[PDB]
């Protein structure tokens, strides 16, 4: 008997416990805020066939004004927003930003920290397990579509065992062949392409004739609380732009392709509850580093 | 919350002078640290949020009887506002201040072996938060100018950059140092920001939120000093004067 | 020592204080206002410079 | 010899030793006061159709203002009252609430927080243990009302004694056929149908002749100290409502059916005194968690 | 194999579909409420050795003054409220109260006559189904407390299935002596005197060694929404005062000993939750009889 | 929304002369009448609402072309404020009145063959209130002395006791009874918060109760404005071309 496993959800490493509190939670929120106002400052310089409506965002947001002879940084807030995302990756980063200076830059705009007023879908598909009998091979590849080929080169049928966690919502399957699936201690329907099933129910078996590879293809939706601020597209390009500039940088960590799978990955560990509330924080900074660094690049 | 409203080197060392070494311990058993507990927390879930109890939140808690104990004490209360549960420590320690207990030889207690990766590795250190760390930097520092192991506090910090970084500048025998300096170590204090009375997840958060709005509360009452107003009514010896010096300094 | 009685019968049409309850209510007008200046002004005079 | 015991009675888990000063007291007499007062203006909130009753009394209690978008949850005071309940259940519960908000809640309202005013009377029949000779069969149901169903296989009279602890005050048997129950070394009079028996006389024998089984239904009362703002049918409401809320899933613990057969079991242990001063403040911590929780609902 | 079922539990008889509306939702709580204070002023009238507190309630109530040689019946709203409890029992009984009746009955006091604002708990225990082998005897005896009593006579050890439906919230088990208990497949732990379980978790295996017999007693919990002026005390006379006066006499109806039972038992037919909501109505109404009844016996 | 403010036997007759039989049928075909369907109800559970369709409902549904579905299809109009969907029914039978339908021989329908409890079984008489049921019997009466089945009709009633204590006590023929009568057949009328219930029915219900108050004061200028110069669809004069299927 073999056991596969889905690769971005092995050993997630722990997220730092820093920058937090209502205080770090409410400079978050007003970064993301005045970056996107430097973001609509350029629509609006070119309507008002000047330069003023940038420099108004650009002081509010690094308290100094623009410079001709300097590269345009962003000042403390930029400085700032950048310590702080390395901090919530991993727990070995330095927590360097000093509390006054959060709350210095926090009482710029008016804005409430809850990051508990609205919701999001996070499509990566969890497979914790996929338990097969001799005699047969399971190979896992995708992490928001899952393939999951196999191959039964025994003489009679075989029986495979599912576990896609207790966390998503819905999982969809839908084979290449019609195929046969069934719950646990239930009996088996006649062969469909697709199953809607909820990963609550328990462990789901999948039989598998000897003949052709039968592919299977998972789809998954997860519900995870977000700011009403919460803007997909951005996290998700905030997530590369960081990655390349090498804020995720640092020893024993692990390194994943999109955020989706960092914050499920992070959501299925031991106790996954303590970091999806340091995820969602993580994603609102890098929401407001995308939003900083193409306006003001460097 | 008194001791968590200091906001300066000056301030904080004061502080330690007068206060007494009965304030760093306490004599409610609490629990036990390093253990993984279910707490709840119901504004945000309604299943139980996990979480990991240590030395650090603002709850007593039982400790060691030992020295490695007593200096564990001292550091969470003034990291974290109250410390742990070493009774019977006797008469004599307990009326010393907490400063003479961390830089006189006079007290009787031997600090010499202390090892500062363990204290800092057990009072965790990856938890803290800047000013958290600032603190715990002055008591080891303290401690070392005490036994003389001024070579061995600079290697550590040499190990440590992120310690070294901020690192408070000050001799623990000279005043001018203090007066010079200009480190923030204040953990609570009137925010700018708009401070709400709701819960937060952790207990270190939560614990420090509630001292956070206690001090607050404490700020708009009458035991506050509001110098502005009434500083004619200080007597002479408490009042502020440039002159003013910390003894044996 | 010398306090002095305070009545306030004539004030009070039953619960209802005619007075107090007109005199909050113009803090609304004054709401309105106030936006509506505001508003105005940042339309006719743009991002200001000195 | 074959020896029966009551279920409920069997392992009683240590409680907490935390927060049982006279702060802490205090904090939860003021709770209680202030979840009562929660559920009243809700009442006179709904019959006068205004939010204002409700509103001024949740500010009290959450020292907050309700705001729309925002679930009322009870704010600090809801979140110290269930940890410490939890604390309060077991010794294995963590001790995560700060002193400092243990006295800022306390100082919300002037009650004593003394907690020995008045009694109340407990339903729990207790019984040790029920020894029988090798030829009969002892069968013991129920924690309100106890049913000791006994058997008598061999030729001869059997001799059973019963074994009903040091606590409760009085108990009574009522047997479904007359039967003879005397005290040690005394003589047994003629078969009646209800014995009062003091617990404290000692071991009981009855005995149990050959033929049609002997069914005994026991009842009890025993009396122990609360305070004057202690309500059963509330407390027995929380205690349901802090089961179903998953806030006593705790490691190595026992759970029980009421509130009753949890301040009986843990009576009947050494340190029992001791042990029932803390049950009867969590007792009224779930007085308090039953009036929040009615008032401010969650579906 | 054997089923054993509470008998509390067996075909539940349709309940009615009338005055469930807001207008007959406010009557109720109209009528609980004036009777209250039709309690309330007898007792002052007696205590103050006058009779004008309670001249001003029975008129309130009745919309008439009451006379020495006329009896005290109530008046219009006492028949109105006898008449909407024989309609929420069951869907036989006449409905013979015009809808211009309540909207003025409902005018008399204010009150929002929403049943939804709190929550009771019933002590019921569902036990849906026993499943027992051959050469076993289970017996189940009660309703607030169940005792199941299991004999083993066959040449080894039976496994016993226990299905607590899917609504009730926890179950607690005691037995006479240690005893195993376990879901399906999963292993069994060491004897225990007490189990505590949740009904969705699934049935439940219990191993009963040859010998003498088990008897397990079960106590469950469950939560209904109820309005906040719900009285559980008051609510049980009430039942037993209508059951006694004849209300309930309708043809092809079942009978229960509570109405913790009566909530139970319709909560677990098929599409319980279209009942639960009338059975708490009838719970309401019958406060508001056991009150005014008390103050005015006929 | 009309018919249901009617609150006197008078009133309610004399809507249903003025009211064509085109507003008591439907042109939107629905879903099947009798089925176990699970709504969504979120201002209460979590969960979907377990809960049964009917013809009561104010939903249009499928009904077949005879005169059993236009008769059911004439009472829901009366008792719920919306038809059913019958194919084709034809210009002939939709000028006529509501009325002259079930009182006169006129139109070309046979309802001789009208079998009370079936009609009453179908339309879920159950889960009626008394106004409902009222109403119910009204069209019932007005049909069995047009047919001259007035004893189906107290055979009808005799079984089912709780009926014969709500019947109306008007005779068709005779005036002095219309105008003597004091039913109060009200349904919808002037007052109820903007809530949701639980049930189809009393959901449908309280929409129209809550769109009365509106429908009082708009339907005034708009209604006028459609018919400003239209001919009258009542009683049409027409070459009277035929009548198919019937």
């Amino acid at each position: 008997a073999n056991r596969a496993t889905s690769a971005f959800l092995d050993n997630p490493h722990p997220v730092g416990v820093n920058y937090v509190d209502e205080g770090s939670r409410q400079f978050v929120a007003v970064a993301e805020l005045l970056a996107s106002k430097l973001i609509d400052s350029s629509r609006e310089s070119d309507e008002s066939n000047s330069d003023v409506p940038f420099v108004q965002a650009y002081s509010k947001f690094a308290d100094d004004n623009p410079r001709h002879l300097r590269v345009k940084t962003g000042g403390k807030m930029a400085n700032a927003l950048t310590n702080v995302i390395r901090s919530y990756y991993s727990i070995n980063a330095p927590a360097i930003v000093p509390q006054v200076e959060i709350d210095r830059l926090a009482s710029k705009a008016t804005v409430s920290g809850d990051m508990y007023n609205s919701y999001a879908i996070f499509n990566s598909v969890p497979i914790v397990e996929v338990l097969s009998p001799a005699r047969t091979t399971v190979s896992i590849v995708g992490s928001d579509r899952a393939d999951v080929t196999m191959l039964n080169t025994g003489a009679g049928a075989a029986n495979i065992t599912f576990n896609f966690g207790q966390i998503a919502e819905t999982v969809i399957l839908k084979g290449s062949v019609p195929f046969q699936l069934a719950r646990l201690n239930q009996p088996m329907p006649a062969a469909r392409f697709t199953y809607k099933l909820r990963p609550l129910d328990g462990p789901f078996i999948v039989v598998l004739p000897v003949g052709n590879p039968l592919v299977i293809s998972a789809t998954a939706a997860t519900r995870i609380q977000v700011p009403l601020a919460f803007n997909k597209a951005l996290v998700e390009s905030g997530f590369q732009t960081a990655m390349n500039d090498g804020l995720f940088d640092i020893q024993n960590v692990n390194y994943y392709s999109s955020f989706d799978e960092f914050i499920i990955s992070q959501y299925h560990a031991q106790d996954g509850i303590n970091r999806v509330s340091t995820c969602v924080i993580l994603g609102l900074a890098l929401q407001a580093y995308d939003q900083m660094r193409r306006a003001l690049p460097v | 919350m008194d001791v968590l409203s200091k906001g300066s080197l000056k301030e904080l060392l004061a502080h330690l002078e007068k206060t007494p070494l009965e304030e760093a311990i306490s004599y409610r058993i609490g629990t036990v640290p390093y253990q993984n507990v279910l707490i709840s927390r119901n504004e945000y879930y309604n299943q139980l949020y996990p979480d990991t109890t240590s030395l650090i939140d603002g709850v007593s808690r039982e400790g060691q009887r030992n020295v490695n104990g007593l200096i564990m004490s001292i550091i969470s209360y003034v990291v974290s506002g109250s410390g742990h549960y070493i009774p019977n420590i006797g008469f004599m320690l307990l009326r010393r201040s907490i400063l003479d207990i961390l830089t006189k030889h006079d007290t009787g207690l031997v600090t010499n072996n202390l090892n500062y990766g363990i204290i800092a590795r057990n009072l965790t250190v990856s938890k803290m938060n800047c000013e958290q760390r600032k603190r715990m930097l002055i008591c080891f520092k303290l401690l070392a100018y005490k036994d003389g192991n001024q070579n061995d506090y600079e290697i550590y910090l040499n190990q440590n950059i992120p310690l070294k970084q901020i690192a408070p500048n000050f001799i623990p025998g000279d005043m001018r140092t203090v007066i010079h300096n200009q480190d923030q170590l204040a953990i609570v204090g009137i925010p700018a920001y708009r401070l709400t009375q709701s819960t937060e997840l952790s207990i270190r958060d939560d614990n420090a939120k509630s001292y956070k709005l206690g001090y607050v509360d404490w700020y708009n009452s009458n035991s506050f000093l509001r110098e502005r107003s009434e500083f004619n009514l200080i007597r002479l010896k408490d009042r502020d004067t440039k002159y003013g010096k910390l003894n044996g300094w | 020592f010398a306090l002095a009685q305070i009545n306030a019968d004539d004030e009070f049409i039953g619960a209802i204080d005619k007075e107090s309850a007109e005199y909050l209510d113009e803090y609304a007008t004054l709401a309105r206002d106030i936006s509506n200046s505001l508003t105005l002004v940042k339309a006719a005079f743009g991002p200001l410079e000195r």
